């Protein structure tokens, strides 16, 4: 329900990569689940069980 | 049992006097740069308490002395003095002086400031919990991933040394520590001749498998989980963790740092990491520099290490 | 040449019709542990036809998604890659596993392993060179190969192994030396052909690696010397490899610091690229014993040599190293009947440079 790029507008490469890595690693504990359809596109953040 | 003091003089990176402020009670992280002398410090620590350095031909031993400034150093000095406060060592001395002196041909020991031969140390170290037979609890650089996939024969020998009854509760300790490390994991030891390790994570239903097929990061978790299980069942002197978490993610790094903090109270865990995640769980840090072909050791405050490893220092 | 996309179905820890995202000149892959991060590297190495025993698998029967849990998902599984160069020749390679064996496909056509390897070697990528695929533990191992087989590495990369099997017996049919003289001048032809082929690889890589490692370390003091033993017949015994660190003099390689040693490997890994340049390099956590003060130099070298000479995809965990990469595709797991793994792809070159 929460997108990514619109909160990543005014950021540099380092912090953007760090927060993308955090977004990708937080799913390992099924906290937030993500679904992608187009290879280079935004994904909304829908929390998991 | 208690690494109190270490003295190095021309072993492999510190040509001159390198007297160090005595170690912490619980945990010690040694941050530094590349080509500085962190591993050589750990190799010095285990040079007096691990057999497999002096068993080779006098070629690696000859090159094991500092020759970077020209002539080889006459005396390669490494000393660590222990603390038998809990009377774990057979010698009832509050401050036991233990050291190995090596030169061009010398390979001898000094115990409480007297000369002695190598033959006198194995009994006292084994009675103190030191496992000189195997490189247990002294995990080297990048080797944390081979203990997990080791064949069942090696694990059976390890548990036999650690005999026929101190394994059922070791399995329970491994279960509890592994669920502590991984909230969703359900690994368990199984006794067949050999012992298997039914590893699992995030499935919790039927994902029990065999150790070899696990990922390259889960292997480090399994290996250190077995080490910590052996610790919880039976205390061990201390632990040298040289880049114990260079392969696993920061998520487990926090999950191993907090629980090593919960485990540092009983025994000392001297470690080394370039990631800030593991250094939050110590009291007295360290910093190893490399200048003018003579390295140096100096204690650094917490914020100094945090600044050193938080971002690039180029 | 650079990969565009890879389709994986029912391979190791992979389920679904998902397709790997596009690859760029320098694209990094990151993610958590147990997420099948090397599984992408596993597929990239699998479509090259390995010996199927260094992927933490046995007898090629458990490569199926969730096979070693007692309930394999299915039996049909495949991994396919595409490849292209300047000219949009979108060639396609693929491998399928069925029953207890496998079949090979090129542009969706059953192709024997002989023709498969023949088509592969036509791009400069070899089948058993082992010279661009590095695993988790290989990074510190590719720096310290046993020279007795580093010689074999240099021999096979030099396109010279196909005569080695007919080389040695020649010697044993000289010792028997009318006919003896004409046997004598019927012996040195293969000798000198293999000799100058091995050298054409050897002095080329040796004279380029010093500049490569100097560029890697941006220091004049650091250098790398690659010399054989018995230079008259350099391809028999081990190829001695030595390097002089910025702060250290000439010392044995096997006792080098873990920080520089990997760099040495990278230098060597980026030196054998001089002779028969491989289309792409994949790096599986070369960031093992590398500090934030040294991954920067390697990353800068990769950036400057990734848009001019070749392409590189890296597995890494340190935030600094994969920050520099143009793209940062990732891999993440997911709960299910088995340990599901699937790939998430983003981009960074659109975002502004780090401040
Ligand atoms: N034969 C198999 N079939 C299906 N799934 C498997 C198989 N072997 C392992 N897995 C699953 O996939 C994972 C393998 O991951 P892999 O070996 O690619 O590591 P990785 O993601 O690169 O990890 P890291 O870099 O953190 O060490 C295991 O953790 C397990 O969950
Ligand atoms: N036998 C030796 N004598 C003298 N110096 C040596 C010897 N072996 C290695 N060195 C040097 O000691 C320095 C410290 O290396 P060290 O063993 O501490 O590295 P490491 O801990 O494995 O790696 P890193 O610190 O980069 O993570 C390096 O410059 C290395 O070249
Ligand atoms: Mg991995
Ligand atoms: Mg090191």
């Amino acid at each position: 329900s929460i997108s990514l790029l619109e909160l990543c507008r005014n950021t540099n490469r380092k912090q953007a990569a760090a927060k993308f890595y955090s977004f990708l690693v937080l799913k390992k504990q099924q906290a937030i689940e993500l679904t992608q359809e187009e290879p280079y596109s935004d994904i909304i953040a829908t929390p998991g069980p | 049992m208690y690494i109190k003091q270490v003295i190095i003089q021309g072993f492999r990176s510190y040509r001159d006097q390198t007297i160090v402020d005595p170690f912490s009670s619980k945990h010690n992280v040694i941050v530094g740069r590349n080509g500085s002398g962190k591993s050589n410090f750990f190799y010095a620590i285990q040079f007096v308490l691990s057999d497999e350095f002096s068993h080779l031909r006098p070629e690696q031993r000859l090159a094991l002395l500092h020759e970077g400034t020209g002539p080889r150093v006459i005396s390669a000095f490494v000393e660590i003095i222990f603390d038998n406060s809990d009377n774990r060592l057979p010698i009832d001395k509050e401050e036991v002086s233990l050291r190995r002196v090596i030169g061009a041909k010398k390979d001898q020991y000094f115990l409480d400031k007297k000369m002695v031969t190598k033959n006198d140390v194995m009994n006292l170290l084994e009675s103190a919990g030191f496992s000189r037979s195997n490189p247990y609890y002294i995990v080297k650089q990048g080797k944390i991933n081979q203990m997990a996939t080791a064949p069942d024969s090696q694990r059976l020998k390890l548990l036999r040394e650690v005999i026929q009854l101190t394994f059922k509760q070791v399995s329970k300790n491994f279960s509890e520590v592994f669920q502590k490390l991984v909230p969703g994991g359900k690994a368990t030891l199984v006794m067949k001749t050999g012992v298997g390790i039914r590893v699992s994570f995030t499935g919790k239903q039927g994902e029990m498998r065999e150790m070899q097929q696990l990922s390259g990061g889960q292997k480090s978790l399994v290996a250190l989980a077995l080490i910590f299980a052996i610790q919880k069942c039976d205390p061990a002197p201390f632990y040298l963790f040289d880049q114990i978490d260079q392969a696993l993610d920061a998520q487990h790094r926090k999950a191993v740092s907090d629980m090593i903090m919960e485990l540092a109270v009983h025994a000392q865990f001297i470690t080394t990491t370039f990631r800030p995640e593991l250094l939050e769980s110590a009291d007295k840090f360290y910093g190893v520099k490399f200048r003018n072909k003579v390295s140096h050791i100096d204690v650094i405050t917490a914020e100094m290490a945090k600044d050193f490893v938080e971002d690039d220092t180029t | 040449g650079f990969l565009k996309l890879i389709e994986i179905e029912n391979f190791k820890s992979y389920k679904g019709r998902q397709i790997i995202g596009p690859f760029q000149r320098f694209t990094a892959i990151i993610g958590p542990n147990g997420s099948g991060k090397s599984n992408l590297m596993d597929a990239i190495s699998f479509v090259l036809g390995e010996k199927t025993s260094n992927l933490r698998v046995k007898t090629l029967r458990d490569l199926i998604h969730g096979a070693p849990v007692g309930k394999p998902a299915a039996n049909r599984a495949f991994v396919s890659m595409v490849y292209s160069e300047e000219g949009a020749e979108d060639r396609t390679f693929a491998r399928v596993i069925v029953g207890g064996s496998s079949e090979y496909k090129i542009n969706n056509k059953v192709v024997q392993l002989h023709e498969y390897s023949e088509e592969l070697e036509k791009l400069g990528i070899l089948i058993k060179a082992r010279n661009f695929l590095v695993f988790q533990g290989a990074v510190e191992s590719i720096a310290m190969k046993n020279p007795k087989e580093r010689t074999a590495l240099f021999e096979e990369i030099s396109r010279s192994g196909e005569l080695a099997q007919e080389y040695d017996k020649r010697k044993k049919e000289m010792v028997k030396a009318k006919r003896a003289k004409k046997a004598k001048q019927a012996f040195e032809q293969i000798k000198k052909e293999r000799f100058d082929r091995f050298n054409a690889c050897f002095e080329s890589v040796a004279t380029n690696i010093d500049e490569i490692y100097k560029a890697l370390s941006r220091n004049s003091s650091a250098q790398a010397f690659l010399g054989p033993e018995n230079p008259e017949e350099p391809y028999l015994d081990g190829i001695n490899y030595n390097c002089v660190a910025p702060g250290k003099r000439f010392r044995p390689m096997d006792n080098l610091s873990g920080g520089e040693k990997t760099v040495a490997a990278l230098a060597l890994l980026f030196a054998i690229h001089s002779y028969k340049p491989a289309p792409f390099f994949v790096l599986d956590q070369i960031d093992a014993a590398l500090d934030n003060t040294n991954i920067g130099k390697v990353a800068n070298y990769i950036k400057e040599q990734s848009t001019c000479n070749f392409q590189a995809i890296v597995i890494s965990l340190k935030e600094e190293f994969y920050t520099k990469a143009e793209s940062l595709i990732g891999v993440y797991p997911e709960q299910g009947d088995c340990v599901i793994s699937k790939v998430l792809t983003f981009d960074l070159t659109k975002y502004p440079d780090a401040n």
